């Protein structure tokens, strides 16, 4: 099923430990459905985690 | 910004980039003739003045 | 080819998309001379982020399809100057007041080619036009404007008034749709004057045509920036007062600058490409 | 590249969203991300300078 | 002056009202300061405060 893939995103590709996970985090529950329509560019990791790093940037912004 | 009108009107008293900086017609003038940007002189007054 | 409003059912949106697709086959090619398109927009019905977002997509959307129409005057263009090269060609076997300035006037129109892009394609055409007016005025030997400073008004030289009544009728008539060019249904010619003339007031037709779909073009695209200008700026500022994630999200896409074609477009790729990131926020019923 | 980016297809930049292509366009050489044509004759005479 | 009304080229006298209106060709600046530090020194300002 899809939550196996977003497993294989968050583990393979996004590379976070099993702390954080989509229970504990609404903005990358969010970003999971962008990030698996994007099949290819998943051998540059370092992308995935920039992106996701200025997703939590933007979701504790004030301005 | 949007409540500011700019009235450049006398021998002195007008800045291009005061006018410049407050609405889009002078913006435009000053970006299309940039030799108007200087304030020796002949910025162009309006017509009527 | 995708342009999701939020707040209406589906019988406003295929209405609104089948008025997009059947654009071209509708006279008066404008918004604001169709006030119904505007009002099944949602306005009185719905909130205010939701219906200034329909209204910003539906601005979007038909920068999109003037974008797209792609007012094609090439083969219009080339006849234009074979007309100027017919007037250039005729204008030296011919016997003038002077021949200094209808020499000069006609080097300046065999100097008045064509151009790639759109920004000097008026004033080549005002250009060539003034110098065909003034070898006209030369050639019939009436008056001209001698004040320095002025410029010759662009008119129709010894026409019959029927057959001026019938271009300016058909010029006024396509500026309100800018795509089905009609090059003179009628014919122009008359045996009765001079062949200067009869090319001059064939060259005076096409540039006055290309004059006016481009000017009529170019304030269409003028008042679509501004109107799209105004609704992101309204909704980014509308957007201002909330803050969470889906608000600060489409605050950013909407921080994007407008002022350029392909830049709407992109804007309109980029708000249709994460629809459902952004979609919490707006409220709906 | 060996070409110049006289086209306009070439540059584009998307700013503060989720753009991983552009990341992941990072050291390429064609697209050249830039972010406005916000640079008028006066701060481009004060840059020089 | 040489001006234009309407197609026509018409001329144009205008009495200097003041004496600063003269051109710097024929009346510069420096000329001007000495003048004012004439008018200075003759009311009793030659130091000024």
């Amino acid at each position: 099923k899809r939550d196996e893939k977003h497993r294989h995103v968050v583990n393979v590709v996004l590379e976070l430990p099993t702390e954080i996970s989509e229970a504990t985090h609404p903005v990358l529950a969010t970003m999971l459905s962008k990030y698996t329509r994007m099949s290819s560019l998943f051998n540059d990791k370092c992308a995935f985690k920039l992106d996701l790093l200025r997703m939590v940037a933007v979701s504790r912004t004030r301005r | 910004i949007e409540y500011s009108l700019p009235v450049p009107f006398h021998r002195f008293y007008s800045n291009p980039t005061i006018c410049a900086a407050l609405s889009d017609d002078i913006k435009r003038y000053v970006t299309e003739f940039p030799h108007y940007h200087r304030h020796d002189g002949g910025f162009p007054l309006p017509t009527a003045f | 080819m995708s342009l999701q409003f939020i707040g209406l059912q589906r019988r406003d949106v295929v209405a609104l998309v089948n008025f997009l697709r059947h654009l071209t086959q509708k006279p008066d090619v404008d918004l604001e001379a169709h006030p119904k398109i505007l009002k099944k927009c949602g306005e009185k019905r719905l909130h205010r982020r939701t219906v200034l977002f329909n209204e910003l997509m539906l601005w979007l959307g038909y920068y999109r399809e003037l974008r797209f129409h792609n007012p094609d005057l090439s083969s219009v263009l080339e006849e234009f100057e074979v007309r100027c090269v017919a007037v250039a060609r005729r204008g030296y076997t011919y016997p003038f007041g002077d021949r200094g300035k209808a020499r000069d006037h006609l080097a300046v129109l065999d100097r008045t080619e064509f151009d790639t892009d759109v920004r000097h394609d008026a004033e080549i055409v005002e250009r060539a036009l003034v110098s065909a007016v003034i070898l006209a005025k030369m050639s019939v030997r009436e008056t001209l404007v001698t004040a320095i400073g002025q410029t010759e008004p662009i008119a129709f030289v010894h026409l019959k008034d029927t057959e001026v009544q019938r271009i300016e009728e058909n010029l006024e008539g396509v500026r309100r749709n800018m795509f089905c060019v009609k090059p003179l249904d009628l014919n122009l010619d008359r045996h009765a004057n001079t062949a200067l003339v009869n090319a001059v007031n064939k060259l005076v037709y096409t540039g006055r045509l290309i004059m006016n779909v481009r000017r009529s073009w170019e304030e269409l695209e003028r008042k679509c920036l501004a109107r799209i200008q105004e609704r992101c700026k309204l909704l980014v500022k509308e957007l201002r007062m909330c803050l969470s994630f889906d608000s600060n999200y489409c605050r950013n896409i909407l921080k994007h600058a407008v002022e350029n074609g392909d830049s709407a477009d992109t804007l309109l790729e980029l708000l249709i490409e994460d629809f459902d990131i952004y979609v919490d926020s707006f409220p709906q019923s | 590249d060996r070409q110049p980016l006289n086209p306009a297809n070439i540059e584009a930049r998307h700013h503060g969203v989720s753009d991983v292509p552009r990341l992941g366009a990072m050291d390429a050489d064609e697209p050249l991300f830039v972010d406005d044509y916000r640079a008028t004759d006066d701060e481009w005479t004060l840059q020089k300078v | 002056t040489h001006c234009q009304e309407n197609s026509e080229t018409v001329a144009l006298c205008t009495p200097r009202i003041v004496i600063g209106n003269l051109p710097d060709g024929l009346a510069p600046g420096p000329f001007h300061e000495l003048r004012t530090w004439e008018i200075m020194e003759h009311m009793r300002l030659r130091p000024p405060p």
